[PDB]
């Protein structure tokens, strides 16, 4: 849901969210991304699962 | 003692981190490690 909003707000106002209670399977962000940039810093993002 | 890393854990930032990336703090994790050892060990010297 959080991917295809059709409505993503501009950066002045950054509407936020919260992920609680589910199991992460970053899978489906790899399916829903022609990726460009994604840098991650704090963890390695092959082993996110 | 984090001693100047993301984690004070092994285990966990070899869980976090890939190793092309995560070799500086286990490096700097290192080298914290054995230079405690190394205090201890000159102290342990004096004291016998
Ligand atoms: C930020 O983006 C969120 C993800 O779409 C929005 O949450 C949704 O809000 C709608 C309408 O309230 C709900 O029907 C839906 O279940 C989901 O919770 C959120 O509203 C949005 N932020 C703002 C301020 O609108
Ligand atoms: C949103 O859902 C539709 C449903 O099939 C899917 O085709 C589309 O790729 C999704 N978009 C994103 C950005 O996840």
């Amino acid at each position: 849901e959080v991917f295809n909003a059709t409505r993503f707000a501009s950066v002045y106002a950054w509407n936020r969210t919260r992920i609680s209670n589910c199991v992460a399977d970053y899978s489906v962000l790899y399916n829903f991304a022609p990726f460009f940039a994604f840098k991650c810093y704090g963890v390695s993002p092959t082993k996110l699962n | 003692s984090k001693f100047g890393a993301i984690s004070s854990v092994l285990n966990d930032i070899l869980s976090r981190l890939d190793p092309p990336e995560a070799e500086v703090q286990i490096d700097r994790l290192i080298t914290g490690r054995l230079q405690s050892l190394q205090t201890y060990v000159t102290q342990q010297l004096i004291r016998a």
